[PDB]
């Protein structure tokens, strides 16, 4: 919640947009995953947007499929993906932490309890992949109470009723012709923007925040190079280093 | 939306954001469809003339001599493409082309859903592309075949356990950025609203033609109507006529597999628990964490993980009955029937069967009208039962 | 006897004197069973109800789009069996019972005439015994493991090339003895009186109903029905109703396998030399010398060595015209037919199918109003087919 | 034709029974068969039932259809069945020879053409087995301008209708309560019957010419010998003129 606004306050400040890393909690094994973590936050990740292993990835690609799957051979569930949040939130007081989740994994046995366990554990917000504005009242309202940020997609095919709804209901961040949605957010006051649509090139960030975009996430990017390094966990943190680096040095400049 | 996504607290929109335009425009589109004369004039043409409805109501005296049973099956084995996923296959292309689209996608755990897509998009100019779990694709090599005789295009799935479920999710994906020109063809009544209104829809002549031929060869009602229950759609095209007569009862039949008390089942409205996947709130086979698990059966065509919502929500209000049968009883239906009717049924419908003959055994001298939904045919079946014997 | 034996000079009953009571018992049985309403009640209430008739009658578009031929396909695949061969089997069951016979012993190349027998057995309740030529077997174990689910005593004959031929040499050295109490269900309109006109008369709903349904689609009669011809029951039960009607052309198709002039064919009646065998005088493959010779074709189904002699008869008349389609032709007519409308046609079927294709292609700007007889369903096919691609 | 008339006058001034083996023609070869033939007649026999190998024999069972194999495997044609007739009569001018037929190798390229081949090699009787009396007419025509007697088979379902037409159509000899059929035959003054059902003892011959049959014929156990044997061509023939002798002795004793 919170962390977030004093986060884009910082970053305005200094005039430069945010650049969040996702990656999946527990690939390809915990210990490597929390060193990964540290590598990204120590290279220059502003925020960050970790994924728990769920069995079937609605609305997950090829490269995240496939670190679902290294996470779960390494038999990485969901309780000891909140051990893991701990941790990082005990070392790293004030980067954001937001969650991508899957709706079962958060409703399997109860809302309310899910996001306790997040306000808990020092999660500041939550993306619920599979619940559309339409479905997502128990969910916002249970984090709300959690002083949890609940984070909506604003897709490209996007109308003004939803950009609305969007804008009212989202905290924290909103996860996003473009400048249209952007200005249009702005004008409802919606949580600042993050650009989400394919981002791995250092171009691509300046120019997310060139739009008017409070900043840029990558996934996929960020994954693949685990996916090349499996085999040299020493020259995947080092390579994992330089691209967040290329990646952050583009967002202010 | 239009109408309510939800029977209860069963069923919703459960999608990405980005794929509820597709949902609205479907919903819109088959609220305009059914009230269209020529809409309902041409579904009912190729239900006719292509597909060959209406299918025979058969008594089956033989198996039921001795006792105060009279068992009729409607037979949904003779329908084009030798199973019940016909009906609704036809109306969804018809609805797809009502869009302005031209291509089809489409799932499968048993190639029936795929090669009736496949067909349905021959027969309609549709360009078809199907995503089957790559495991299945070595299973059922005779449909996937079929499916490309056909000219659709076959697609395996090797995410995730490569079943049904896998497939599901990779058919969404696709959609979710094609969706403008394909159409999702979803193959049971569950997944997000307006699929699961949708299915019972163009599946319920099965149960309005039962209805009239039981009145027209019986004089009434019959007591009860059985059907297999995998995702739910041929039991919902059973008993949607028969919901509002309150006499009539509506019995589903799901998967024992080996045996509840074993864990490898397929029975997740009796014997699963409630989440959130494949758009929909239903019950499903699940572990305690909410990892979502596979559901075991002899038959590939009960393997869906999950439940229509409208059949979780009938069960909930007690207007319908949900019970289960194992591979051994279903089985045994399979040979009862082959040796004393002459019909081979689908392994799925066994099951439907096998809780008809347990109904009329256990009490012999009470009198009862029963009409089990004779599914699909099992000539797909043959190696299998072999196998076992 | 009661009817007239031959038609012209093929026909007859060339069989052991010891078996002319037997075939003249059933000439009566039948004859008094045409006249009989309840006979007629009773075979038409199983044709509805258990069968699946009618059977629907589908206009082809995409197939024809671009000539002036109307295509129509008469859906006898769509018929519980997947295949023509269950009408006239269901009869002959009920006219064993009219006998007070309770066996029924019968022959097959292809399993299907031995399923069907099989099938109507199990639901008549008569004990059945059916000969498959040993080579056969192997070839259609699918069809054998159907026969033995169903009941029947399943028999190889390794006699003679162990084929079709010897396996209706089988049956009729069994009924010799037996006939008092079991009935020889022949599986085609061939073989001694009575058997072509009772096989026809028991196939004839398939043109009947094709009239009806053309004359209610179109308001007018066909210019042509095509048939394939292995035995002449399923092309004689779609002829019969027609004959009269003159200006309705009838096109029989005999397999032409490798070609007529490889030697390798089964089109005895354009192709063959009229000899005495199988009970009858009329065309077959033989050798200079006389000894009968097997027919070669893709499909098993088509593999009678000689045919029905009625179909003999309209030929010499002019009546109906004979012509042959290449096993390479009925491949891509079953080709077409999957990727075009849907439907995958049995082999056999598929020889109709393209001999109508050929008459559209060679003259597009022909106006022609057609009518296929698809006799059967291709699942069965998919193997083999597949083997080829 | 008048071999029979013969035949059955010296058989009845002897007062005993005519004993017919049958044989299929080049079984298990031509010079085998000839020598089988020779030891036939040699060892008693008072005619000779002979059968063409036909690819269907429709009316056969096991033992003659292994017949018919081994005559094929041997490559036997009808041409060559017709050069081996003419030579069995060359060497032997009275007995009665009879062919056991089917159909088709009659009709083929003429009935009529058939019946002169026959009468130009010797033959005397011709007996179609699939023709029933209902069809009989060209063939019997045909026999008849040949001097070739047409023999039909009395079943045992034969009706007092179908014993006068059996009477009145055939010559040479009938093949055959047992009683009843008999008398009704020699009532009608049918030619003389010979019994076929099964005999293969002895007793069975004797029993036959009790029952007022002219003779009794031989098959299955004639050819079971040679089929037994065919590995001892020599034993073959030794086994024959044993069985053929005991079978004869029972007609006259
Ligand atoms: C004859 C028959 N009857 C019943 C069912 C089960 O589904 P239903 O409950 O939706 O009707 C199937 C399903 N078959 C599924 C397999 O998961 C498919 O993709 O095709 C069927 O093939
Ligand atoms: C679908 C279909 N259509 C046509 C035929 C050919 O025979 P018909 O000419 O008698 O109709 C067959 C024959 N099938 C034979 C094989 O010789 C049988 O014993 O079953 C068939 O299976
Ligand atoms: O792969 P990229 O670079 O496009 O990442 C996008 C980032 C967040 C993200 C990770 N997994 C998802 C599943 C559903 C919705 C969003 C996500
Ligand atoms: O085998 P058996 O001893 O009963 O011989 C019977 C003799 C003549 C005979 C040989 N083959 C046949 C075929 C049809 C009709 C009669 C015959
Ligand atoms: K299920
Ligand atoms: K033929």
């Amino acid at each position: 919640m919170e962390r977030y606004e004093n986060l884009f306050a910082q970053l305005n400040d200094r005039r430069e947009g945010a650049f969040v890393p996702f990656v999946t909690l527990g690939d390809p094994g915990i210990e490597q995953s929390l060193k990964i973590i540290d590598t990204l936050i120590d290279a220059g990740a502003d925020a960050l947007e970790l994924g728990v292993p769920f069995s079937d990835p609605l609305a997950n690609g090829p490269t995240i499929q496939n670190a679902n799957l290294r996470a779960f051979a390494a038999g990485v569930t969901p309780a000891q993906c909140f051990e893991m949040l701990a941790l990082i939130r005990e070392k790293h007081p004030t980067i954001p932490i937001g969650l991508l989740m899957y709706a079962n994994l958060v409703f399997n046995n109860g809302i309310d309890a899910f996001y306790a366990r997040c306000e808990q554990v020092g999660v500041d917000s939550v993306l619920v992949a599979d619940v559309p504005v339409e479905e997502s009242a128990p969910f916002r309202q249970a984090a709300l109470r959690h002083n949890i940020a609940p984070i909506f997609i604003c897709p490209p095919n996007a109308d003004d009723d939803l950009l609305r709804q969007v804008a009212s209901y989202g905290r924290g961040y909103t996860y996003l012709p473009l400048h249209h949605l952007i200005e249009k957010l702005k004008e409802y006051h919606a949580a600042p923007a993050l650009q989400g649509f394919g981002i791995s090139s250092p171009e691509q960030v300046s120019a997310a925040v060139r739009a008017g975009a409070a900043g840029a996430i990558s996934g996929s990017a960020i994954v693949k190079i685990i996916e090349k390094n499996l085999a040299s966990p020493k020259q995947m943190l080092a390579e994992l280093r330089s691209f967040v680096s290329a990646m952050k040095a583009a967002s202010r400049a | 939306t239009l109408l309510n996504p939800y029977f209860g607290e069963f069923g919703g929109m459960y999608v990405p954001q980005i794929l509820m335009p597709a949902l609205n425009q479907l919903e819109e589109a088959f609220v305009r469809a059914q009230k269209d004369p020529e809409f309902q004039a041409q579904f009912a043409d190729l239900l006719k003339n292509y597909a060959g409805r209406p299918t025979a109501l058969t008594k089956c005296q033989n198996i039921t001599a001795g006792t105060r049973t009279t068992l009729y099956l409607k037979r949904e084995d003779l329908l084009h493409g030798g199973a019940h996923k016909t009906n609704q296959v036809l109306g969804q292309a018809l609805l797809a082309k009502r869009m302005g689209k031209s291509e089809i996608i489409a799932e499968t755990g048993a190639g029936q859903h795929g090669v009736a897509s496949a067909l349905a998009s021959a027969l309609l100019g549709l360009k078809c592309r199907i995503y089957m779990g790559a495991k299945d694709v070595e299973r059922q090599s005779p449909n996937v075949f079929r499916m490309r005789l056909m000219g659709a295009e076959v697609i395996p799935v090797h995410s995730g356990s490569a079943t049904l479920k896998d497939a599901c999710n990779e058919a969404l994906r696709d959609w979710s950025g094609s969706y403008e020109t394909a159409h999702y063809m979803l193959g049971t009544a569950a997944g997000p609203h307006p699929y699961p209104t949708i299915v019972r829809e163009f599946q319920r002549m099965i149960g309005e033609e039962t209805k009239a031929q039981i009145l027209d060869k019986e004089g009434r009602l019959p007591d009860a109507v059985i059907a297999c229950v995998g995702g739910g759609s041929n039991a919902i095209g059973m008993f949607a006529d028969f919901i509002n007569d309150t006499s009539v009862g509506l019995i589903g039949v799901e998967p024992g597999g080996h045996g509840i008390e074993t864990g490898e089942h397929g029975a997740p409205l009796k014997h699963g628990r409630v989440g959130i996947y494949f758009g929909m709130k239903a019950p499903m086979m699940q572990t305690a964490d909410g990892q979502i698990e596979e559901s075991y059966s002899i038959s590939a065509g009960l393997d869906f993980p999950s439940v229509g919502p409208q059949h979780a929500y009938l069960n909930s209000i007690g207007r319908a009955d949900y019970v289960s049968i194992t591979d051994d009883e279903a089985l045994e239906a399979f040979k009862t029937l082959c040796r004393h009717e002459g019909i081979i049924p689908a392994l799925e419908s066994s099951h439907a069967l096998a809780h008809a003959l347990k109904m009329m055994r256990e009490q012999p001298e009470k009198e009862q009208l029963l009409v089990v939904n004779l599914s699909g045919r099992g000539d797909k079946d043959i190696f299998t039962v072999h196998d076992i014997l």
